[PDB]
RNA sequence: AGAGGUGAAAUUCUUAGAUUUUCUGGAGACGAACAACUGCGAAAGCAUUUGUCUAAAAUACUUCCAUUAAUCAAGAACGAAAGUUAAGGGAGUGAAGACGAUCAGAUACCGUCGUAAUCUUAACCAUAAACUAUGCCGACUAGGUGUUGGAUGAAAGUGCUUCCUUCAGUACCUUAUGAGAAAUCAAAGUCUUUGGGUUCU
RNA sequence: AUCCGACUGUUUAAUUAAAACAUAGCAUUGUGAAAAGCCACAACUGGUAUUAACACAAUGUGAUUUCUGCCCAGUGCUUUG
């Protein structure tokens, strides 16, 4: 039955935004803590609404909140997603397209996945219908976005390894990296997978949120 | 024994016997909680 | 008796070619002979799609698309009028 | 592929070449310094082996441990008996050394 | 709850449709603490039409009036069609359902397609030579 | 000349006990009574002394083994998983 | 407070909380979209990533040998699905079986359950519209449009693409003082102007 | 040629040696341990056990071949609160 109390929640300051909006819960009980049911749920938010700019309307973020001060929760970083329609609407007939998976480990001691998608391009002097690529060619560009992910991935940190996400920088250096091999389209990461956490620390998930 | 006696050979009673029987009693099937061929 | 060159599928080179389910009944076809079907459609028509505007945020809304690729058996095709039976020399025509 | 070398440049030896293959023989021929190179297989039982390899330390010749067995190394050669260790006096027209 | 003045309450709503009935669920934007649930099939008695545009209609007039009792003014949506096995087309509850949520007075934040696609394929119902009729 | 056509080793049981189950016997004796590489002095010479014992007639090693064979294969994929690690 | 399912319904599950949403673990099979009148293999067949073995073309060649070849009774290797034996595994589908409906009847088509089987390892069986319903090797005879893999020669380049020529696979279109009973065929043509070699029926 | 038991084995000392019992093969049931399964003891304590699921304990059928259909209403056993 409804006696229950709202809460806010809020975003790390990576995001412009910060308040994002409001959760309900049951009162508290006889060992019912009321907020061993809040922490360790996972808020999904379009990250159009999370930096107020419709250029990035795919790019679902996961924030799952930790720590609760008296009516807030704090709700750091936890996932991606690419919007399923945006992905459908990638897949063209005579094209192919390359696909890999890797596993890494920042010097945080996060451990994560990250697989990227990308297609072939036209080199528009072809006059010919299709864009096919040979065998050697898809891995020897496999290879590439492997080693790309791994070093940009284990280099620096967490938290900006989540800015490094925003504009795509990754997608831009494989595209970059791959064309002697054969042109390529828009590169994308599609999915980040977190994968184990090290340890729970109050100070620096509140040093993220000044 | 429980099973003996009889012009046939058989036994004539129930054989899955339960947990709680006396020791001279429990000498059937002991508690079975199903019985016939495994069909998983 | 044999009325098409190619059996009624595209197949050459090739010895075994694996199968798919048929969209409408279930029935198994070689995926050579099914007919493909790529449809774009949208969530609504466009009489609720305008309503759906005006009672929206952003002030610039695009309703998003649907992606189905469905496929078909013979007799579940023709009976639903994807394809129709032609004459003896229209059935040459390709595209 | 190192072992298809190894093994292409050992015929050369048996066609063109003199060793004797044996453990006494071995330890008879670094004793007066007339060894060029020896091979031990890998399945060459322990104690065999150090003193090989310590008698060729002092001599100063090289040891090369073989990737075969008793059966491969014997094989290698021209031979149907297992060896387990070899010694090369007089290189001929190969260049195993190098 | 206590909102400021000129800012909304978000909630997500999980359309389900599947030729057979026409589920509106409506959570808080975590997915926990449901709020309310009418299902369709609540609203006629005949064990057909319960797929029909009238009773998604009047479904989701019921989730509007509560909607409103409770202070939620917004609403995301999240659309499904069943399609596991079987079929991968929503039914034909979903753009009534969309439209009288629309014409509730509600407003709309964001749509989205979820149907669970796989790339795996257990095998289908009515084994070769399919459903005869 | 070839003594027998089916039965071979089996030839000792007479008629007895049913043709399959002498099948099956027949099958795991092969195994019981065959010769295995000794891979430490290289010869083909290691019996089985008892029910999973194994002793070579040359260097007079015991390895522990199989009951029917020198190895089995749920071993061999342990021992080839730690290895690999 | 209903859910499933159907042309309409029943059987079935559910306040001891079904269906529905969110998270965390385990299990077995499968490998969508890309994906084609495209690739490889003697046929049966072969589709997630990486490594290690292992063979096979095709092209280039002023390398070596010098007839070592073609087809093959007997004989040998492999051989979809189902089925048999033993040990595992066992989610989904589901011969048998049991129910609920329609029907004059319905041991069926529709629906709810569901046993063997389907998957792995070690052995059997030797069959399919196992079909291009067209045996294998060699010679000759016509134009065009493509496409997969090499090589040669020339131009727009941020040693890469476009074009030309040529070899090897692979399709399609037009037309045959060519052929057929015709359908149709680039071989199913070069057959009363009848004989290049060879196995099977 | 027919019946029974597959075979070697065992039995009513002193009226019954068999088609009876045993047997390999097949199937079912219980149990992850010193607070467990089955069993002994008046109590203290013991057996299996110098054991550990390819193990110990409790039943039925009775080599190989080919098979093992329908019924959970009754009586038993067993699961949830
Ligand atoms: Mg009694
Ligand atoms: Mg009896
Ligand atoms: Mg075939
Ligand atoms: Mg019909
Ligand atoms: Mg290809
Ligand atoms: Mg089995
Ligand atoms: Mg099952
Ligand atoms: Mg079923
Ligand atoms: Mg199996
Ligand atoms: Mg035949
Ligand atoms: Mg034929
Ligand atoms: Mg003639
Ligand atoms: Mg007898
Ligand atoms: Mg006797
Ligand atoms: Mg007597
Ligand atoms: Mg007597
Ligand atoms: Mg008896
Ligand atoms: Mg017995
Ligand atoms: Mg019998
Ligand atoms: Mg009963
Ligand atoms: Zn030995």
């Amino acid at each position: 039955f409804t006696k229950k109390e709202w809460y806010d929640l809020k975003a790390p300051k990576m995001f412009l935004v910060r308040n994002f909006g409001k959760t309900l819960v049951t009162k508290t009980i006889g060992k019912k803590l009321a907020t061993d049911s809040l922490k360790g749920r996972i808020y999904e938010v379009n990250l159009a609404d999370l930096n107020n700019d419709e250029d990035q309307a795919h790019k679902k973020i996961k924030l799952s909140c930790d720590h609760i001060i008296n009516r807030d929760c704090y709700t750091d970083f936890c996932g991606l997603s690419i919007t399923r329609d945006k992905l459908c609407s990638l897949i063209r007939k005579g094209y192919t397209l390359i696909e890999g998976h890797t596993d890494v480990k920042t010097l945080d001691n996060y451990h994560l996945r990250m697989f990227c998608i990308a297609f072939t391009k036209k080199r528009q002097n072809q006059t010919k219908s299709t864009c096919y690529a040979q065998t050697s060619q898809i891995k020897k560009i496999r290879k590439k976005m492997v080693d790309i992910m791994t070093a940009e991935a284990s280099k620096v940190l967490l938290k900006d390894l989540v800015k490094k996400f925003i504009p795509e920088s990754i997608g831009k250096e494989i595209e970059k990296q791959c064309k002697k091999i054969y042109p390529l389209q828009n590169v994308l990461i599609r999915k980040v997978k977190i994968l184990k956490r090290p340890k729970l620390d109050i100070s620096k998930l509140m040093e993220l949120h000044t | 024994h429980p099973h003996g006696g009889g012009n046939h050979q058989h036994i004539g009673h129930p054989s899955t016997v339960s947990r709680s029987a006396p020791a001279g009693q429990k000498v059937g099937l002991i508690a079975a909680r199903r019985t016939g061929l495994l069909r998983g | 008796p044999k009325k098409r060159r190619n059996g009624g599928r595209s197949k050459h080179n090739r010895g075994h070619v694996n199968p798919l389910r048929c969209s409408n009944c279930g029935r198994c076809v070689p995926k050579d002979k099914a007919i493909k079907r790529f449809n774009i459609r949208n969530i609504v028509d466009t009489s609720a799609q305008r309503d759906i505007k005006e009672a929206s945020v952003y002030s610039t809304f695009q309703l998003p698309k649907l992606y189905i690729k469905q496929c078909y058996c013979v007799s579940c095709a023709i009976h639903s009028r994807f394809v129709r039976v032609r004459s003896r020399e229209q059935r040459r025509v390709r595209k | 592929s190192a072992g298809d070398n190894i093994n292409a440049k050992l015929q050369l030896v048996m066609k063109s070449g003199k060793y004797q293959f044996g453990r006494k023989s071995c330890l008879k021929a670094l004793r007066t310094g007339k060894g060029k190179l020896v091979i031990v297989s890998s399945n060459c039982p322990s104690i065999q082996r150090s003193v090989i390899e310590y008698y060729a330390m002092l001599s100063k010749c090289g040891v090369h441990d073989y990737h075969g067995d008793n059966n491969d190394l014997g094989t290698a050669c021209g031979k149907l008996f297992r060896i387990s260790c070899l010694v090369i006096t007089d290189v001929g027209d190969s260049d195993i050394i190098k | 709850p206590q909102p400021k003045e000129g800012e909304l309450v978000f909630g997500v709503a999980h359309i389900f449709a599947s030729f057979n009935d026409t589920f509106i669920h409506v959570t808080d934007l975590s997915g926990r603490e449901t709020l309310v649930r009418i299902t369709g099939g609540m609203k006629v008695k005949a064990d057909r039409d319960e797929s029909s545009p009238y009773a998604a209609m009047m479904a989701a007039q019921d989730v509007a009036a509560r909607l409103k009792e409770l202070g939620v003014t917004a609403i995301h949506i999240k659309l499904r069609a069943s399609g596991g096995t079987k079929s991968k087309t929503p039914g034909p509850g979903a753009q009534s359902a969309l439209r009288a949520l629309a014409r509730s007075g509600l407003k709309i934040g964001r749509i989205e397609d979820v149907t669970p696609i796989p790339t795996d394929s257990t095998r289908k119902k009515s084994g070769r030579r399919g459903r005869r009729l | 000349s070839r003594r027998t056509k089916k039965v071979g080793l089996t030839g000792k049981y007479g008629t007895r006990y049913g043709s399959s189950l002498r099948k099956q016997i027949k099958k795991i004796e092969l195994m019981q009574h065959a010769k295995y590489l000794c891979t430490f002095c290289g010869k083909t010479a290691t019996k089985r002394t008892c029910v999973g014992i194994w002793k070579c007639k040359k260097c007079k090693r015991k390895v522990c083994g199989g009951a029917w064979s020198l190895t089995t294969p749920a071993a061999v994929a342990a021992k080839s998983t730690i290895i690999r690690l």
